[PDB]
């Protein structure tokens, strides 16, 4: 069952898996950098909808903010104009300049503040995250009109 | 003589007119420290050279 | 360049030279000094600068010569005016305050309504809830020069600053009008006691007087008003009341229920909370709190939400919070 | 502006490469095509008057023909990124008090507001100059460190002895007077209206009418009630009194002039003819040229403004709340409302078309 989980650069697919098998490597005892962070890079949901173990808390946030600084800073500087509507920025685009890995496994916590709906608030937060897994996957859903005008 | 110019040196040095402490009220950018004297009043003052 | 141009200014001087105090300026160019050494000297400015840059009885620059005035010399020591809060359209504004609305139609009426009369105000009561924050709500609602100024800031005992302070005000009084005049807790440079003399200081009511003068100078159509702020009533000078004049003493007292709960309302969903906290569940049980407290029981809600380890705040804590606070 | 056409560039372009400001009257016609194609990068201008600046067409060995091409293209690209790198090419190259500083100044409409604080760090150096004064103005648009500091200030860089600046501040003070008004100076105009100069006084005479142009009064207090108890002392006074008194009720003594508007946005139409009235509008003071400079500004004036529409949304009865004038049917008179009725979308202050909750509903 390690092999479905090779190929990782799924926007949501691989998620539960790298769920299942790391809170299953949770229970494995490893609460750590383990099986699980490695999932934990790979899930892009892991616990979404359902709440997360000590298996987000821990591992998403080692690499959530590995996941940071490698979206983050490279639009600070550019020889183009400011901002893009493609969903299929990652901040990869042109030259890989950000981790798949830390992409899904934020592309676990975009949808994990998908679901918490902090929109207002997390804007200037998002805006120092500077994520474009972030805002794209941030809100795919929900109401677009007032959630994301007082964006 | 390491005493002897030592000695000797001190009493140089035991002749002063004397060292005002001073009270620094503040600067301007005359770089005469604006400073009230201790017992005095203010006078902004040219600083030492060193500092 | 002009390093040398301004340098050679300094050239002239010499130095280090004479921080040192006028006494009377005059036209001869020469002036009259002061010194904290007490050589008190009639002597000349170094003229490119003005006398009119500086007063009499006030440092300037000077030689160690006779002390002749070098120029002008800052005497940076207070600021452009007494100890003051200049303010224009200031903050407060009516609505931040609660409801006040029973004495801010006092300071309404005597200062806003005009402005299309007495001359100002008495404010009386308590600060942090109805004075401070109605001193600035009509003069933000006259959007004017707010000059708010306490007494025990101005509380000087150097004979004719207290005048030449509230003058210094007066002199932004005049020129930054439109100019709300605040005046806060006057205990000190207020207490007309019972003499001229003996031990009894003057600079309290010279410094009240004059500004009593300047104060009696002026009344208008609702333009410049003033306001008074101190909880000593009767210290103060009829003439400083001047009945006619000053008319309103607006004398705050604690927000009643609704005026509480205008209080408590912006000040209870200021400080976050559990729906379980409610405004009449926090009116009814205070006696009558200050708009303070109101705040002072929301604020401490936090702090005992935050000792039970949570930032949105129960019913109790607000409960306990004001009970403390 | 409005109309921006390559005709008259094309008129004024060999005029331009004809360069002569008192006959092709080209200088300032390059201020015009600078009033043209605002906002937008324009390929053809960029090199036309770089084929005009560079080239220092015909006449040019003044600084003149210098400016009057470097403002020309410093108007037109704002807002392209990219597009707008040759507009310094014409402007920032010859040293001004007009050069190190628009080297990031024609950034400033096309960063569409800054990131940076590289705003007030080098303008303050050579600040410590009339339009070194203005740089800051174009601060406050994008940049919240650069905002605030002026309104005090200006009065005070009128209060500087040279007529550099205190010619530049009561002709800078208007478009802030009835935006951020300096209230004392109003007060300072007059007492140094003859003070060191009678131009001063021409100015101080003449510039109140221009703050006092369709603002009166309130802010603009201290300035108005002196042109009141200004008359006749001279018959050129008694004529910028009368340019003054006129100024003073311009527009009935009811018009606003502001830039921003209430939308969220920015309007480059006024900005485009606020510094050409800036080299213009000299006929009272220094860059003088000619009369009929005053009327530029009429690109940006505005009255103060409240259109209130109803669900006809095109004028109709509807009122927003209290007025001065009154609730307000279309076209009324008023600026800046937060009323108690809805619009279509996010309520502001301003022109706003009044819809209303159905249980109570009415055209109001």
């Amino acid at each position: 069952l390690c092999s479905i989980y090779d190929k990782w650069t799924d926007p949501n697919l691989k998620s539960s898996l790298a769920d299942v098998l790391s809170i299953l490597a949770m229970t494995y005892s490893e609460n750590g950098k383990h099986d699980s962070l490695r999932y934990r890079l790979l899930s892009d949901v892991s616990d979404f909808e359902g709440w997360g173990h000590e298996y987000i808390r821990h591992l998403a946030l080692e690499i959530g903010e590995v996941y940071n600084d490698q979206v983050e800073k490279d639009a600070e500087d550019e020889t183009s104009s400011d901002g893009s509507k493609s969903d299929g920025s990652a901040a990869t685009s042109g030259f890989e300049f950000s981790k798949e890995d830390t992409l899904r496994l934020c592309l676990d916590i975009v949808p994990y503040f998908l679901k918490h709906n902090g929109e207002e608030d997390a804007v200037d937060l998002l805006l120092e995250i500077e994520s474009i897994d972030k805002l794209p996957q941030f809100v795919d859903e929900n109401t677009f009109q007032r959630v994301c005008q007082y964006m | 003589n390491d005493k002897v110019r030592f000695i000797k040196d001190e009493l140089r040095l035991l002749q002063e007119p004397g060292s005002y402490v001073g009270e620094v009220i503040k600067i301007v950018s005359d770089k005469k420290v604006l400073v009230k004297v201790q017992p005095e009043g203010k006078y902004i003052v040219d600083v030492a050279k060193d500092i | 360049k002009q390093e040398e141009e301004k340098k050679q200014l300094e050239e002239i001087r010499g130095n280090p030279l004479s921080i040192g105090t006028l006494e009377e300026i005059i036209d001869d160019d020469h002036a009259i000094v002061t010194s904290p050494t007490m050589p008190d000297y009639y002597v000349s400015i170094l003229s490119f600068v003005d006398k009119e840059l500086l007063e009499p009885g006030c440092s300037v620059l000077l030689h160690h010569k006779t002390m002749s005035i070098v120029g002008v010399l800052q005497d940076d020591a207070d600021p452009m005016v007494s100890v003051m809060k200049m303010d224009k359209s200031p903050t407060e504004s009516y609505s931040d305050i609660g409801g006040l609305e029973s004495q801010i139609q006092e300071i309404k009426e005597s200062v806003e309504l005009p402005l299309t009369p007495p001359k100002g105000v008495i404010l009386y009561g308590a600060p942090g809830t109805g004075k401070t924050l109605l001193a600035k709500a009509v003069a933000n609602q006259t959007s004017a020069t707010f000059l708010r100024i306490v007494g025990s800031e101005l509380i000087q005992k150097y004979l004719g600053d207290g005048p030449r302070l509230c003058r210094q005000i007066f002199k932004v009084a005049g020129e930054n009008a439109p100019s709300i005049v605040f005046i806060d807790e006057i205990d000190a440079i207020g207490t007309k006691r019972y003499d001229s003399n003996s031990g009894g200081e003057r600079e309290i009511q010279r410094t009240m007087l004059e500004l009593l003068n300047q104060l009696d100078g002026f009344d208008d159509r609702g333009d410049v008003k003033v306001i008074m702020a101190t909880n000593k009533i009767e210290t103060l000078d009829p003439a400083l009341i001047r009945p006619g004049r000053i008319d309103r003493k607006i004398l705050f007292e604690n927000p009643d229920l609704s005026t509480k709960k205008k209080i408590l309302g912006i000040h209870t969903s200021k400080m976050n909370l559990s729906e379980d906290v409610n405004l009449e569940t926090l009116v009814t049980t205070k006696d009558d709190l200050s708009g303070a407290d109101i705040q002072a029981m929301c604020t401490e809600a936090g702090l005992l939400a935050l000792r039970e380890r949570r930032m949105q705040v129960t019913a109790e804590d607000f409960k306990q919070a004001k009970e403390r606070v | 502006a409005g109309s921006k056409n390559d005709e008259v560039l094309g008129l004024l372009l060999p005029i331009a490469a004809s360069t002569d400001l008192p006959i092709e009257t080209a200088a300032m016609a390059s201020l015009a095509l600078a009033h043209v194609f605002v906002g937008t990068c324009n390929g053809d201008i960029t090199t036309s008057i770089m084929d005009n600046f560079l080239e220092r067409t015909a006449i040019e060995l003044k600084t003149d023909w210098v400016r009057f091409l470097a403002l020309a293209l410093g108007i037109l690209y704002m807002g392209q990124g990219e597009q707008v790198d040759d507009v310094l090419e014409t402007i920032s190259a010859i040293e001004h008090p007009m050069t190190s500083a628009i080297e990031v100044l024609v950034g400033s409409c096309a960063y569409t507001g800054t990131g940076d604080v590289l705003l007030i760090q080098d303008l303050l150096h050579r600040l410590t100059l009339a339009y070194a004064v203005l740089g800051i103005a174009l601060i406050a648009l994008g940049e919240d460190i650069g905002k605030e500091m002026s309104l005090r200030h200006f009065g005070h860089l009128m209060h500087y002895g040279n007529e550099h600046i205190r010619r530049m501040v009561p002709l800078a003070m208007g478009i802030v007077s009835v935006s951020d008004p300096q209230m004392k100076v109003f007060d300072t105009l007059t007492r140094f209206s003859h003070d060191a100069d009678l131009e001063v006084s021409m100015n101080s005479i003449f510039a109140m009418g221009l703050c006092g142009a369709g603002t009166n009064n309130a802010r603009l207090a201290q300035l108005l009630r002196q042109l009141a108890s200004y008359y006749s002392r001279e018959q050129d006074a008694l004529f910028i009194t009368r340019l003054a008194q006129g100024l003073l009720h311009l527009g009935k003594g009811t018009m606003t002039m502001d830039v921003f508007n209430d939308a969220h946005v920015l309007n480059k139409v006024t900005l485009a003819s606020i510094l050409t009235t800036a080299v213009g509008l000299v006929s009272p003071s220094f860059m003088l040229k000619h009369h009929q400079l005053f009327y530029m500004l009429n690109a940006g004036i505005r009255p103060k403004f409240i259109l209130a529409l109803n669900d006809e949304g095109e004028p109709i009865k509807v009122n927003v709340r209290v007025g001065q004038p009154v609730l307000l049917n279309h076209g009324e008179r008023a600026e800046l409302e937060t009323d108690e009725y809805i619009s279509y979308t996010s309520h502001i202050e301003g022109v706003v078309i009044l819809k209303k909750n159905p249980d109570y509903r009415e055209e109001e």
